[PDB]
């Protein structure tokens, strides 16, 4: 189940990287 | 077709939700 | 026969249009709260009340006239004092006919023999 | 899945649809003012001519006075007492008419000024000569803008109307035509024209209005008429801030619908300019063009109709709306340039024929405009 | 401090305040706070003042029926 | 003027951008942040990972804050710069 | 104007109970408000006096405590 050459990448985040990112977005 | 038919009434009870809703459903179906 | 109007509006339905607890005796607070008004420093009258007042009443003088802070606070505290000097002669006054309670016609005479009247 | 979701396309003219206009215009009607404080203004008519005159429109149609009605044509349609009433009252005696005041709603909101019978008579006779200039063949397309006194009733005047102008014209076009099919833009319900017209099938009455708390009140989707007229009165409640491209894929469905299904001899427009986005009373976010889209729109069905201009509280923006609406009707598009009128200081600060619309929120959504298109497609399939 | 969850359509619409037109207007009934869209019961107005708004659960005082 | 009011969104453009700068402040300096923002940067540079890496990477992220927290799965696709945000807020316990 | 009513009745029994006053007619309050206007306009009456002969648009405190100062009372720590 190795996933080689990935394109979907996950940033898993607490409530301070999410409001840092929304501001952002 | 028996079991919907003997079923109907507590699935539209757990569809419902609250129970004043179902209070008002079954005045409804008394008024009928 | 004499008849006079008050609905005051030509048509009707303006609106629908396009266009066990313990009580204190009356009196037990009052000297309680006397000391309390006596014993405090702050203005006793609303800063943004009286502001507005100095601003509505001065504004017939002069046409837009500003007023420094500290000007109102001046006028705040010369009101205070000029009511409650005019109120302790009045308390004299009202204990003068045999009174604790104060009626205006105290005041009246309080301002007329101080000559301001 | 009957409601689309359309961008607003380009105003674009029919060659092949030229109409033969008469605009009916008397220059009195501006000299008339409800009151001090009061937002109707027959002022915006005559500012409105002026932009028809600096633009050269009249070279492509013909300018009528049309004669002032008398007492007895009014009540055509009026109780003979109210037309009594308003042909006597003035501002002086005002205090000799204090029962009649409370009895026909006259006196506040509907302001007794002095020149009231003779602005009610030009608009009754504009609304009525084009009707009759429509009977005879005489032109295609009648424009008056003198009147749009929709929410007047039989014995009552409201919302700043007194004389029911539409329900004369439209009772001068049914000697003639056997249905007429009345559509209201105004962002308020044509109250006294669907009131008037609610039992009768000879014509239907098709209100686009603001359905809230707001005046009138009356304009639910399920007042569809009673009687002979059941399904012949279409209500199309609005949420507030409807801009072009919302308001187009609403109007041009129903009113479609209505032409296949109806199928009307004569067509009377109402043009309230209140359904402005700036308006004063007005709660809508319509551009000069998605105004104009609607008499756009309802001239390529070539029925001969009656462009009737009513509502507008902004005088500047109903009136640019008016000429372009009547540039219209004369198939040709008139260029975002104000000519030089004597009231050019209105239109400022850039001085074009163009209406800009607000940034506020179209809460009008697909759903719950599918809806009301669905009810009303529904209604209209007993209409054939 | 729970969504008010619309009864038809099973479903809050919040929206996003980047996209404020996915947001769907909901109101309360007057008698049983079951809260209703303002597009699944066909309605644009908010019911501000007047009559107390109904939501269409409730059995009807008032009926008239046909006699045939 | 210029946009006709359709640029009403940016009238506080400077103070989003002091906010957006004042969270990335207590994004780096903030325990139990910074170090979501390492794993997150040990992720994305050692590529060519299997599922049992993800869920790893999940745990360990989980660990690093309190037991009450949000979690949010920010999906980035570089194909298409497609960011799809998950909220598994006190789902994966 | 607005503001006359603004000096309100607590405030004028507060200003009584500062001033030693037990008991207070209903009448006292708006005659008082009175006698505190017919004050106010003589003290600011001076006062702007004062200040539109500097050739100034604002009054100070200064100035207040000067038309306090002509009208007999002092004030302190407003300047002056
Ligand atoms: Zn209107
Ligand atoms: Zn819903
Ligand atoms: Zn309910």
């Amino acid at each position: 189940g190795i996933i080689q050459n990935r394109s979907i990448f996950n940033l898993f985040a607490n409530t301070n990287i999410y409001i840092f990112f929304r501001h952002w977005t | 077709s028996l079991n919907e038919e003997v079923t109907f009434f507590e699935k539209a009870k757990r569809y419902i939700g609250n129970k004043h809703l179902y209070t008002e459903f079954l005045k409804i179906l008394n008024l009928y | 026969a004499r008849t006079k109007q008050t609905a005051r509006k030509s048509t009707g339905g303006k609106a629908p249009r396009k266009q066990k607890p313990h009580r204190y005796r009356p009196g037990t607070v009052a000297l309680r709260e006397i000391r309390r008004y006596q014993k405090s420093t702050e203005l006793l009258i609303r800063k943004l009340p009286f502001q507005r007042l100095v601003r509505e009443i001065a504004q017939d003088f002069k046409t837009d006239l500003r007023f420094q802070s500290s000007a109102v606070m001046a006028l705040q505290e010369a009101s205070e004092a000029y009511l409650v000097a005019l109120f302790e002669d009045t308390n004299l006054a009202a204990i003068h006919a045999k009174r604790v309670t104060i009626m205006p016609k105290d005041i009246q005479l309080a301002r007329r023999i101080r000559g301001e009247r | 899945m009957v409601y689309e979701a359309t961008p607003f396309d380009p105003i674009t003219v029919k060659p092949s649809d030229k109409r033969r206009v008469a605009y009916f215009y008397d220059a009195d009607v501006g000299n008339y003012a409800y009151g001090a404080g009061h937002p109707m203004k027959p002022h915006r008519i005559r500012m409105a001519h002026s932009l028809i005159m600096n633009y050269g429109l009249y070279k492509k149609m013909e300018i009528y006075r049309a004669k002032p009605a008398t007492k007895q044509e009014m009540c055509q349609f009026h109780t003979d007492e109210y037309i009594d009433f308003l042909s006597r009252v003035t501002p002086d005696n005002l205090e000799m008419f204090k029962r009649e005041s409370v009895k026909f709603n006259v006196g506040d909101d509907c302001p007794v000024f002095d020149g009231l019978y003779e602005y009610c008579s030009i608009s009754g006779g504009g609304s009525m000569e084009g009707a009759a200039r429509l009977n005879r063949g005489k032109c295609d397309v009648a424009v008056n803008y003198a009147g749009g006194l929709h929410h007047a009733k039989k014995s009552e005047a409201s919302g700043f109307c007194y004389l029911n102008d539409i329900v004369l014209g439209i009772i001068e076009l049914l000697r003639y035509h056997p249905r007429v099919l009345y559509i209201d833009i105004d962002v308020h319900h044509g109250d006294g024209v669907e009131e008037a017209f609610y039992t009768t099938d000879r014509v239907m009455t098709c209100s686009f209005h603001k359905y809230g708390e707001f005046f009138p009140g009356t304009g639910e989707l399920r007042d569809i008429g009673v009687g002979a007229g059941k399904n012949y009165a279409v209500n199309v409640p609005l949420r507030d801030g409807i801009d072009d491209a919302t308001y187009r894929s609403v109007f041009e469905p129903v009113i479609k619908k209505i032409m296949e299904w109806y199928q009307p001899s004569a067509v009377v427009l109402q043009c309230g300019g209140d359904s402005l986005s700036g308006d004063r009373l007005g709660c809508f976010n319509l551009s000069m063009e998605g105004h104009a889209n609607c008499v756009n729109y309802v001239k390529s069905f070539g029925i001969p109709m009656m462009v009737v201009g009513g509502g507008g509280y902004t005088m500047r923006n109903v009136a640019r709306t008016w000429c372009f609406e009547t540039g219209l009707l004369n198939n040709v598009v008139l260029d975002k340039d104000l000519p030089y009128n004597e009231y050019y200081e209105y239109y400022g600060p850039d001085y074009k024929l163009s209406v800009r619309p607000s940034n506020m929120f179209n809460v009008n959504t697909p759903e719950y405009l599918d809806k009301v298109m669905t009810n009303i497609f529904a209604n209209l399939e007993n209409t054939k | 401090g729970k969504f008010l969850i619309c009864y038809k359509c099973n479903q809050t619409r919040l929206g996003s305040w980047s996209h404020p037109e996915n947001s769907r207007l909901i109101m309360t009934c007057d008698y049983c706070q079951t809260p209703w869209h303002l597009d699944c019961v066909p309605r644009a107005s908010f019911k501000n003042l007047g009559s107390k708004w109904k939501c269409p659960l409730h059995s009807p005082t008032k009926v008239y029926k046909k006699i045939h | 003027q210029a946009y006709n009011n359709k640029a009403f969104k940016l009238y506080t453009i400077d103070k989003v951008t002091q906010s957006l700068v004042k969270h990335a402040h207590t994004l780096m300096t903030d325990a139990k942040t910074a170090e979501i923002m390492a794993l997150f940067v040990k992720d994305r540079n050692a590529s060519t990972t299997s599922a049992k890496d993800q869920i790893i990477y999940r745990l360990q992220v989980r660990s690093h804050m309190s037991n009450t927290e949000n979690m949010f799965r920010i999906e980035f696709d570089k194909r298409t710069l497609h960011v799809s945000i998950q909220y598994i807020a006190l789902d994966d316990l | 104007r607005d503001n006359i009513q603004g000096i309100t009745k607590p405030a004028i029994r507060r200003l009584a109970r500062r001033g030693g006053v037990k008991r207070i007619s209903g009448l006292i309050y708006e005659e008082t408000r009175g006698v505190l206007k017919v004050f106010l306009e003589n003290v600011i009456r001076d006062a702007v006096t004062y200040t539109e002969h500097a050739k100034r648009k604002t009054v100070t405190a200064m100035d207040v405590v000067y038309a306090l100062k002509r009208q007999g009372r002092t004030l302190y720590g407003f300047g002056g």
